[PDB]
RNA sequence: GCCUGCGGCUUAAUUUGACUCAACACGGGAAACCUCACCCGGCCCGGACACGGACAGGAUUGACAGAUUGAUAGCUCUUUCU
């Protein structure tokens, strides 16, 4: 036998090159002139991310990046 | 692999000069890699990494590789847990 | 005191990286040592954004935690290790970290000499 | 990868979960008394195992 | 029908000389064949190695 | 001019570029003048330097001496089986394929072969040959048409300056 | 009459070797998947290593929801977290 070579479909799909959001760390955290730290977004009741990791801020609900946990 | 996996493997190496292996993509874990939660499919290719520089030695029969220590792979292994030039490996022991 | 004052940080920063306790860079040196478990701190000089500086330095004496200043984010990330060398052992390639978090010490008697004085008289 | 479909066709019974334990091959498998060594493989360790060609 | 001229010429890749040492002539070229065939003899059992032989 | 193969059949096979060493037909539309005759090329350069690339003579003069233009299509031998395999990257279409059915193929380690069926919607066909192709093939079909030179005669040619070297 | 092998012919593919004894219940070939090479649609990287580029003010990794998707396929997109 030969080979048909077949290498045709429409056309790719190619892949999620990572998002570059530059700072990011300066979002969580907000600091007034005195020193006031107000973290606005959510701590996870977790025991791996308890209290070091914090979660996610979209527009209805939460999204924890390390346990996955989902509320609303 | 992550860098929890990357230093189980290694710390069963300098102590003996042995790491052996099944060859199996479906495996969940190595057995000699006890509780420590490896899959065997990151044992291999770390252990493959390093024949390329020239540290482990391949000798493959019956679907099971075998790997020693160079005398130079002895001289690597001491630079990254940092152990001591007052502690052998089990080669330089007996007799 | 036979390390000077910004030499003495040289032994300090090989001592953890025989237990891994180094989180390098912005995210996670903020977080984990909100993680009350960590010793101490360092922010760098050379740092170019002004939300940066703010941040980072509002935590720490809050949480107890002091800080030193060395000048560079070249300099403070050699302390990192990130940087690689040359045959003859020259520092030939520097991506160097403009902030540290130690969280285990080891045990030594030059390194925690010097240092432990800098924040005795500063109080 | 990923974790869930990777291997994820499960390799129980059957002539795709079973390998020569000498050559990894699929096909043409003794597992009588445990050898589970493929046909051709026994023939170079039919000796060196003990079996005998008596008649 | 056929018959190309000077084929095999023009279809051989074009490979530039190496540049290697010059030769000593004379006298000179004689002496470093005396001293490479007389001289400094490597003993073997039944001499079956020749002087060009590569391989 | 359109250069050519130096042959003696009907059929010269056209040559995209001038080399270095052989012996090339330049076919012109020109008027019409008796051999024996000598022929020279020259190309202005730049500041209107004549230089001499071509030298040669007048051979017969006739518009019937047909130049071919030749256009050979690579593929690739991906599937083999013995004597017939599988060929992708010649064409695209399907009836691509079928256009160029009756047109025998060639391989560049020497197997004479031709189509047989296409089976993809994408240019994919099946192919004999004579013998059982190596993987590392390369199927590639000839394709000709005959091509006839530009119409550009002017007699006028400007004056050169002095030519020198670089 | 049926069981299976070969050709032959339709088929996306109905893989392949074998052709007088010395091919044709043969390839331990009684293949639902697997085996599997064949065909269709998708995934993964399992590209070791040396050097250059980038990268710590993060290179990169993992991803609920909803759309799409056969697929609780972060595969792509929004969503912004690790």
């Amino acid at each position: 036998k030969k080979r048909k070579k077949k290498s045709y479909t429409t056309p790719k799909k190619n892949k999620h090159k990572r998002k570059k959001v530059k700072l990011a760390v300066l979002k969580y955290y907000k600091v007034d002139e005195n020193g006031k730290i107000s973290r606005l977004r959510r701590e996870c009741p977790s025991d791996e991310c308890g209290a070091g990791v914090f979660m996610a801020s979209h527009f209805d609900r939460h999204y924890c990046g390390k346990c996955c946990l989902t509320y609303c | 692999m992550p860098k929890k996996n990357r230093i189980a493997i290694y710390e069963l190496l300098f102590k003996e000069g042995v790491m052996v292996a099944k060859k199996d993509v479906h495996m969940p874990k190595h057995p000699e890699l006890a509780d420590k939660n490896v899959p065997n499919l990151h044992v291999m290719k770390a252990m493959q990494s390093l024949k390329s520089r020239g540290y482990v030695k391949e000798q493959f029969a019956w679907r099971h590789f075998y790997w020693y220590l160079t005398n130079e792979g002895i001289q690597y292994l001491r630079d990254y847990l940092h152990l001591p030039p007052e502690i052998v490996p089990a080669t330089l022991r007996r007799s | 005191g036979v390390m000077d004052v910004n030499t003495a940080l040289q032994e300090v920063l090989k001592t953890a990286l025989i237990h891994d306790g180094l989180a390098r860079g912005i995210r996670e040196a903020a977080k984990a040592l909100d993680k009350r478990q960590a010793h101490l701190c360092v922010l760098a000089s050379n740092c170019d954004e002004p939300m940066y500086v703010k941040l980072v330095e509002a935590l720490c004496a809050e949480h107890q935690i002091n800080l030193i200043k060395v000048d560079d984010n070249k300099k403070l990330g050699e302390w990192v290790g990130l940087c690689k060398i040359d045959r003859e052992g020259k520092p030939r390639k520097v991506v160097g970290c403009s902030c540290v978090v130690v969280k285990d010490y080891g045990k030594e008697s030059q390194a925690k000499d010097v240092i432990e004085e800098y924040f005795k008289c500063k109080k | 990868g990923h974790q869930q479909l990777y291997w994820s066709h499960p390799r129980k019974f059957g002539q795709g979960s079973r390998s020569c334990r000498v050559c990894s091959n699929r096909h043409g498998l003794i597992r009588k008394y445990g050898l589970n060594m493929c046909r051709q493989c026994f023939r170079q360790y039919a000796k060196d195992i003990g079996f005998i060609k008596l008649d | 029908s056929l018959a190309r001229a000077g084929k095999v010429r023009g279809q051989t890749p074009k490979v530039a000389k190496q540049e290697k040492k010059k030769k000593k002539t004379g006298r000179a070229k004689r002496r470093m064949q005396y001293n490479r065939r007389f001289v400094n003899v490597v003993p073997t059992f039944g001499k079956k190695k020749g002087p060009n032989a590569n391989s | 001019p359109l250069f050519s193969q130096h042959t003696a059949a009907d059929k010269h096979k056209l040559q995209r570029f001038l080399t270095a060493d052989m012996a090339l037909v330049a076919t012109v539309y020109a008027p019409i003048t008796f051999p024996p005759a000598s022929v020279l090329l020259f190309k202005q350069k730049s500041n209107g330097m004549h230089s001499l690339i071509a030298t040669g003579h007048l051979m017969s003069v006739d518009p019937d001496r047909m130049v071919i233009k030749r256009v050979v299509l690579s593929g690739h031998p991906f599937k083999i089986f013995t004597k017939m395999a599988v060929v992708r990257y010649m064409f695209f279409n399907r009836e691509d394929v079928l256009w160029f059915k009756p047109v025998e193929l060639r391989t560049k380690w020497g197997r004479r072969g031709h189509i047989k069926e296409p089976l993809g919607t994408h240019g994919h066909m099946k192919c004999s040959f004579d013998g059982k192709l190596k993987s590392q093939d390369t199927v590639l079909m000839n394709l000709y048409k005959r091509v006839f030179p530009k119409w550009t005669y002017d007699p006028y040619v400007p004056e050169p300056v002095p030519w020198l070297k670089s």
